Order: C-alpha cells, then structure tokens, then sequence
C-alpha cells in the first residue's frame, strides 16, 4: 500500500526513481486487505485476515 | 522391495480434485452471520462451484 521507492535507474540519460506497490485492483476496499499473503517460517502462505 | 523413491507415476486426469483453502476466521464470521442476524439462506446452488485460471 505504501508504494516503497526502492532504488534508481537511468532513462534517456536522466536518473529516475523506481517504485513498488500493489496493483490498483488489490487495494480499494477493506476486504481487499484480506487478499494479501505472507510466508511463514515453515514456508507456507498465510492470509492477512487470519 | 519397499523402497521409498518411485520409478514412475500414473495419473488419472479425468476428473480433477480442486483443493481450495479459506481462513478459519472467515468461516467463523460466515457461520455467525449465517445464523444470527439476517439468514443467508444458502439454498440449492450452494453446491455450484466455478473456477478461474
């Protein structure tokens, strides 16, 4: 959600930024908060609403 | 005789099991709202399931 700016890259001889964020379909409503998963220590994905 | 690793595998592609998952808190709130409050009334087409790739 927070759109983390990760590093820089070159474009047409100019230094520009590169960002990282989920797609717009995945962050619009609170139940879309349940659509994201995290990997536990054992290696499986657990949903965010768990 | 009785080794762990196999030599080959045979599979039946028709039909296909689809094992899906859902969190237990979602099942809990669905079971709570299914009885308390408004009745969800699952009905006849509760068996119907369609998937996307």
């Amino acid at each position: 959600w927070g759109s983390s700016y990760v590093n820089d890259f070159i474009d047409r001889g100019r230094v520009k930024r590169v960002y990282l964020q989920g797609r717009p379909d995945a962050r619009m409503n609170p139940d879309d908060l349940s659509k994201w998963y995290v990997r536990n220590d054992k290696g499986e994905m657990v949903p965010f609403n768990a | 005789n009785g080794q762990a690793n196999a030599m080959a595998t045979v599979q039946q592609l028709d039909p296909i099991y689809v094992d899906v998952t859902q969190p237990s808190t979602a099942l809990l709130r669905l079971r709570r709202e299914l009885a308390s409050g408004q009745l969800e009334r699952a009905g006849d087409n509760a068996a119907k399931v369609s998937l996307k790739l």
